[PDB]
């Protein structure tokens, strides 16, 4: 195969280590967009890093059933309200691999001939990996997608596990549910999200938020706490001058790290956590949050393209 | 480093000169134990001593607080940050309260305006006087 | 509506924010109504703060809509011998209530910025 | 792991799979490996007994002394007179622990063999790791996790130190530890092992 | 009582640590020149004892950090010893950093540090005396408690805010984004 400063290796399926000459890796795997771990340099007393995505166990054969970074995109179809026709089934190339230096790799994948031509790019610098698309398309109308990505992150202890930095969103608390939102998942990441503990925020479509809830966000409330943070749905997004949402941060109370997660050209944050039906999916806590553009359908055109990149820093040495 | 640690060494003993006044602290260790060692001075334990302590500490420890709450990070243990969550949301006085530290502020920066004082009086009025008596 | 628009904290190809706001208050109110950053990195307690002042830890960048703003006072002057003309205090400084048709772009703290390499 | 010795490079006898592995054998006895488990075994049961010896020795001292019950030294038990004879609980001693030890030998030469009860089919047994018994042993669901076998072992081990630390101190002494560790506070360097001889 | 006063309300946002010091070492002073003041100075002499040390070591504290950090910023005053630029230190610089917390809260007031059974006694005796400025000392008792650890968590707990990559971009950013 192919390589500079990493091996193009297999384990069920073909991965990646990507590497970097300050000892984060990711171990990306080449069947999917799913990156399967990632492992930064935190502190700096203890020879390294390790603070990585929630990587569930192998299951039925090569498993998979895992989430982590999945790009899940799909096709508003022109048919009803099932935005979850497919991720178009298909191969997927590797392509111009580069490194630059021992402390930079990005692998580009391809996908093509059933769908519009989507290009997939994963990054990984000295401190933040980063993921992003493009969805160029032609041919007879304009297509429609979801492009969103989940990222289920790790923390701590489900009990002092929270989120900073947003304070200010129109929240939208309406989610449209079972895969956070942007049904196929990547081969899994939770399903049916529901809350029947006692009474949740939201009639489930309102645009509560004019959020100024204080500096934290006690994300503890769980297995239905997830809602998109954007703007409403046109109901604000229509005018000129509609009052961009944020870029988001991240807090664990009981370790001390920080995970910033900003957004590129996406529109929305679902923040979404379990801590209900929790004692199926391991032990400490997760949860699945990432941008996207969902909240209404993303007609692209006859020629043109998309474009959306979730860059994760942390900025914590 | 050396004399940082040395003297840090020193900021930790040397509260043993006037230990306490409650039996001293051991029945053994006959290097003045229970005759604090302040002698070269001129030629339970107290409840009320006790009492005055606890309220010093009090006032210490709410000082601490306060000063973790405003200064102290968050991804720590010691910031609850429940509460953080709500004196923002339902914040009353937040309209006078500001208008303090607009006070505040602007004297600890004008350093204590006593200092203004000197130059706007002292230092410009011999300079004045220098001028009558060159005139 | 005078209609702002952040250029914030430089970020890589922008960082632009929105944000839609009716003239007439200062530029440090109107800021801190639209939850955007101005304090760069100073807290609540004491540190660099509490408005209409002294220290002057806010250094806004006007780039568009400069000529809809209060004219510059001489604490304005006093405290930016570094400025080049650009920009300006926000913490002694208002927009004009009766203004409500204006369109004015401005990038946040700057010493934090890498730009006018772009455009 | 902690080899006591920030130098010496451990030996390949314990490498560290077993808890409370320091490379502690400046004699290689153990290196052969039957014999390591053997003295593995060892180690737990003289640690597990001296842990409930050094305790029925310094328990009844200080209960004693501070008033609230009154019982003979550990020592001064022995002529003491109880509702039985010397000779009959020793007796009764003796063949129930040839019951239990003989029993505990034949799981240690044959692994899970003696499991179950033999008077009743069910009620018997969950398969167990040697050296580390099953249900009944451990009613209240414990996890036999590391951090707790190391915590046993070192336990285990200062506990055989102080138990023969308390029988060489009774030989020269005779009277109770606790008492002499209240002359020890009088004065830590008028009372040690110097001036009693 | 009044120096004391004076001193203690003008550490408060004074964001130049060794002119903070300062400020906290003549409010300091002004503990002593009180108990002098009724005769009791059996324990002033020990105050003094206390915080000579107590003082001393922060000083040296806050010129190694100074230092240490002045590599990063411009050789400058104002552009270093300011610690709102700078700030989290614990990571990069132990040896030097447990003294300054070991220190500054002996001077805060803890029962097992020092400077501890000095000021007590102290106010104990001024509470003897009279409530007239026996308050006053009570209320600074606790201010400066609070001052003095707003400096430490101000400068070593953080993200060293030179770099945290909300305000400045000095760590990577020419990294060749989603390629051609
Ligand atoms: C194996 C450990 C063990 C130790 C350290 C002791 C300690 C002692 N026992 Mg003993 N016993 C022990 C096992 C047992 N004892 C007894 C029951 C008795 C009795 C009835 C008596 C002793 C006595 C003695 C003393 C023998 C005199 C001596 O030490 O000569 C050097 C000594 C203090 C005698 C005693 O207390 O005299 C001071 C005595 O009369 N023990 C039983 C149950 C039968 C034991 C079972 O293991
Ligand atoms: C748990 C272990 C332990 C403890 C707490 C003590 C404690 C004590 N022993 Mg002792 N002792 C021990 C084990 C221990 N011993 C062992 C194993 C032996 C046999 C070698 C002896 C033999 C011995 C004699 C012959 C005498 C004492 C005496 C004493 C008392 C006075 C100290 C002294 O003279 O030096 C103790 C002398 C020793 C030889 C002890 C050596 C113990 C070895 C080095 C291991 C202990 C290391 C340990 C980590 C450090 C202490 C731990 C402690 C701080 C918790 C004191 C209460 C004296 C006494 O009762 O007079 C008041 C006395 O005459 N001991
Ligand atoms: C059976 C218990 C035991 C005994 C008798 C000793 C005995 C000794 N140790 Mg030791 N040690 C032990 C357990 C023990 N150690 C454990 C469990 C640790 C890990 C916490 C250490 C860590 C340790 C260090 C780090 C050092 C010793 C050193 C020493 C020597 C002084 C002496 C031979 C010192 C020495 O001289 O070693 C060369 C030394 O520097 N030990
Ligand atoms: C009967 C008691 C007994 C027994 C069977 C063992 C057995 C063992 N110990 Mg051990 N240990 C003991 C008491 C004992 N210890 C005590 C009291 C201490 C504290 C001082 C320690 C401290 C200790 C350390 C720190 C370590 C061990 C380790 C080991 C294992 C490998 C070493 C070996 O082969 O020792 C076999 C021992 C014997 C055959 C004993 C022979 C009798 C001697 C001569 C007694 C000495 C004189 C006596 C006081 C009279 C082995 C399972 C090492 C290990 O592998 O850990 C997993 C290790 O790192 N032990
Ligand atoms: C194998 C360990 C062991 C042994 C042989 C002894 C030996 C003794 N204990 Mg004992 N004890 C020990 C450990 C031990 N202690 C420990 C670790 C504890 C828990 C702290 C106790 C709690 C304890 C109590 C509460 C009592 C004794 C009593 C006694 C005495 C007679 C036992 C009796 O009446 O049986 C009775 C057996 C029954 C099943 C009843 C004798 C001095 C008893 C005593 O001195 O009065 C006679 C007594 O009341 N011990
Ligand atoms: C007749 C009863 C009997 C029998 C057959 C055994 C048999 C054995 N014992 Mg044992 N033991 C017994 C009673 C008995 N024990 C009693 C009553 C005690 C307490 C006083 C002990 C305390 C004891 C210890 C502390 C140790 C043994 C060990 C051993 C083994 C060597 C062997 C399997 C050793 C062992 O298991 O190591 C392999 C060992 O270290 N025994
Ligand atoms: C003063 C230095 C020091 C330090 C930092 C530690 C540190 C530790 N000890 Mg420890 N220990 C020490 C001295 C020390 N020990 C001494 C002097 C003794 C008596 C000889 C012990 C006896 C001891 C026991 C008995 C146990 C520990 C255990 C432990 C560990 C869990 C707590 C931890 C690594 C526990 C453990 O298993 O470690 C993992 C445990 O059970 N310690
Ligand atoms: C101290 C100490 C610690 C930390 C542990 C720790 C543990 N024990 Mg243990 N144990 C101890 C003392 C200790 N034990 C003593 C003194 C005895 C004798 C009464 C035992 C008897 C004992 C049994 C019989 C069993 C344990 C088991 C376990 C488990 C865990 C490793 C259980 C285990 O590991 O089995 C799975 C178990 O069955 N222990
Ligand atoms: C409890 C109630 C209390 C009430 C108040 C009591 C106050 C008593 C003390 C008065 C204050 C003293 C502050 C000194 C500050 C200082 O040293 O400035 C430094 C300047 C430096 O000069 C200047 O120095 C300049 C450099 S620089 O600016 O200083 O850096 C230089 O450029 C310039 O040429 C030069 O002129 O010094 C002066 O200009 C004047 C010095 C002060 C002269 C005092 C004379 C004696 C006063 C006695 C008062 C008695 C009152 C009772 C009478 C019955
Ligand atoms: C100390 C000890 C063993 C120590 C062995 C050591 C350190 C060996 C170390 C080495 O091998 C290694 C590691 C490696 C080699 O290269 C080096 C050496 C050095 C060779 C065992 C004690 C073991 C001590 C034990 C088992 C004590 C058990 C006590 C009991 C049961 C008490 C019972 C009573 O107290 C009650 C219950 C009631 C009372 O009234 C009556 C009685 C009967 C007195
Ligand atoms: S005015 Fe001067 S002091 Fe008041 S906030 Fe703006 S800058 Fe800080």
């Amino acid at each position: 195969r192919k390589g500079l400063r990493f091996g193009t290796d297999a384990t069920g399926a073909p991965t990646a280590e990507l590497s970097v000459r300050n000892g984060s890796s990711l171990q990306l795997r080449l069947n999917d967009g799913l990156v399967t771990s990632y492992r930064p340099k935190v502190s700096w007393e203890g020879g390294d890093g390790c603070r990585e995505l929630l990587h569930t166990v192998v299951g039925a054969g090569a498993g998979a059933v895992r989430g982590g970074v999945g790009l899940v995109l799909n096709e508003a179809a022109s048919s009803s309200s099932s935005s979850s026709p497919l991720l178009g089934a298909s191969e997927w190339s590797v392509a111009d691999v580069d490194s630059d230096s021992y402390d930079a790799v990005q692998v580009e994948l391809g996908c093509v001939a059933s769908k519009l031509e989507v290009s997939y790019v994963v990054t990984l610098y000295p401190l933040s990996m980063a993921t992003a698309v493009i969805v160029k398309n032609n041919g007879a109308r304009p297509v429609e997608l979801t492009a969103a990505v989940l990222s289920h992150i790790k923390f701590d202890k489900r009990r002092g596990t929270a989120v900073e930095g947003l304070r200010g969103c129109p929240y939208c608390s309406h989610p449209p549910p079972a895969s956070g939102f942007a049904l196929l998942t990547p081969a899994e990441a939770m399903k049916r999200e529901e809350s029947g503990w006692f009474g949740g925020g939201g009639g489930e479509e309102p645009r509560q938020g004019a959020w100024t809830v204080e500096e934290n966000l006690y994300t503890i409330l769980k297995k239905k706490v997830s809602r998109v943070y954007a703007a409403p749905p046109e109901e604000r997004k229509k005018r000129i001058y509609n009052t961009a949402p944020s870029k988001f941060t991240t807090i664990d109370q009981s370790s001390g790290l920080g995970f910033r997660l900003v957004r590129m050209g996406f529109e929305d944050m679902y923040l979404g956590s379990p801590g209900g039906m929790y004692d199926k999916f391991g032990n400490d806590y997760f949860l699945c949050t990432g941008p996207a553009s969902i909240l209404v359908p993303v007609v692209v055109g006859p020629g043109e393209e998309w474009r959306g990149a979730q860059v994760i820093e942390h900025d914590n040495l | 480093l050396f004399p940082l640690l040395i003297l840090l060494l020193f900021t930790l003993f040397i509260g043993f000169i006037g230990i306490s006044f409650d039996n001293g602290g051991m029945d053994n260790g006959i290097a003045e134990l229970t005759i604090l060692s302040k002698w070269l001075t001129p030629s339970v334990n107290s409840y009320e001593f006790i009492t005055n302590a606890i309220s010093s500490v009090t006032l210490a420890i709410f000082g601490l607080f306060i000063a973790y709450i405003f200064y102290g990070s968050a991804y720590s243990f010691f910031q609850n940050l429940d509460l953080i969550n709500s004196f923002v949301k339902r914040n009353p006085k937040k309209e006078f309260l500001d208008q303090v530290k607009k006070n505040i502020y602007s004297w600890s920066y004008n350093r204590g305006y006593i200092d203004i004082f000197y130059t706007r009086v002292f230092t410009l009025g011999i300079r004045g006087l220098t001028e009558l008596t060159e005139f | 509506f005078a209609f702002v628009s952040p250029r914030l904290l430089p970020d890589g190809t922008p960082d632009v924010h929105y944000r839609t706001a009716c003239g007439g208050q200062k530029l440090r109110d109107i800021m801190l109504d639209a939850y955007i950053d101005l304090y760069g990195p100073y807290d609540k307690l004491l540190l660099n703060c509490s408005g209409g002042g002294e220290c002057g830890t806010c250094i806004v960048e006007v780039v568009e809509g400069g000529e809809m703003l209060s004219p510059k006072n001489e604490v304005e002057k006093e405290k930016l011998k570094r400025k080049p003309k650009s920009w300006r205090l926000a913490c002694q400084a208002t927009v004009g209530n009766p203004d409500s048709t204006g369109q004015m772009v401005i990038q946040q703290l700057p010493e934090w910025k890498v730009h006018k390499w772009d455009k | 792991k902690g080899s006591w010795l920030p130098g010496l490079q451990s030996p390949a006898y314990l490498d560290g799979s077993l808890a409370g592995d320091n490379g502690f054998d400046p004699l290689a006895l153990a290196e052969d490996p039957e014999d390591l488990r053997w003295f593995v075994q060892a180690e737990l049961v003289n640690g597990r007994w001296a842990m409930l010896g050094v305790a029925g020795m310094l328990i009844p001292e200080v209960l004693t002394k501070a008033g609230l019950l009154n019982a003979p030294e550990w020592y001064d038990a022995g002529k003491e007179t109880y509702f039985a004879s010397s000779s009959t609980l020793f007796v009764i001693e003796f063949i129930l622990f040839h019951y239990v030890e003989i029993r505990r030998w034949q799981d240690i030469k044959n692994p899970g063999s003696v499991n179950q009860d033999p008077i009743f089919k069910s009620y018997s047994l969950p398969p167990h790791e040697c050296g580390y018994p099953g249900s009944v042993f451990n009613p209240l669901n414990f996890a036999p996790t590391l951090e707790n076998k190391e915590k046993e072992l070192a336990n285990g081990r200062l506990a055989m130190l102080a138990f023969l630390g308390f029988l060489v101190q009774h030989n020269v002494t005779g009277k109770g530890p606790f008492e002499n560790l209240q002359q020890h506070l009088a004065d830590p360097w008028h009372n040690t092992i110097i001036q009693t001889i | 009582t009044i120096t004391l006063f004076l001193g203690a309300t003008l550490a408060l946002a004074q964001r130049d640590i060794k002119r903070s010091l300062a400020y906290s070492t003549m409010s300091q002073l002004g503990y002593m020149m009180l108990a002098l003041g009724i005769g009791s100075y059996q324990a002033a002499l020990f105050h003094l004892i206390t915080h000579a040390y107590s003082k001393a070591l922060l000083f040296l504290g806050s010129g190694s950090v100074i230092h240490s950090m002045e590599p990063l910023v411009g050789y400058s005053p104002d552009k270093s010893q300011n610690m709102v630029l700078m700030g989290g230190l614990r990571k990069y610089i132990p040896i030097t950093r447990t003294t300054f917390l070991w220190g500054t809260l002996s001077l805060c007031g803890i029962p097992p540090l020092a400077c501890f059974w000095s000021k007590d006694e102290i106010l104990s005796n001024s509470w003897l005396y009279s409530p007239f400025f026996g308050i006053i000392a009570s209320f600074t008792a606790g201010l400066t408690a609070f001052y003095m650890f707003r400096i430490y968590l101000l400068t070593f707990g953080g993200y060293l805010r030179v770099h945290f990559q909300n305000y400045s971009s000095t760590k990577e950013s020419s990294l060749y984004s989603i390629s051609l």
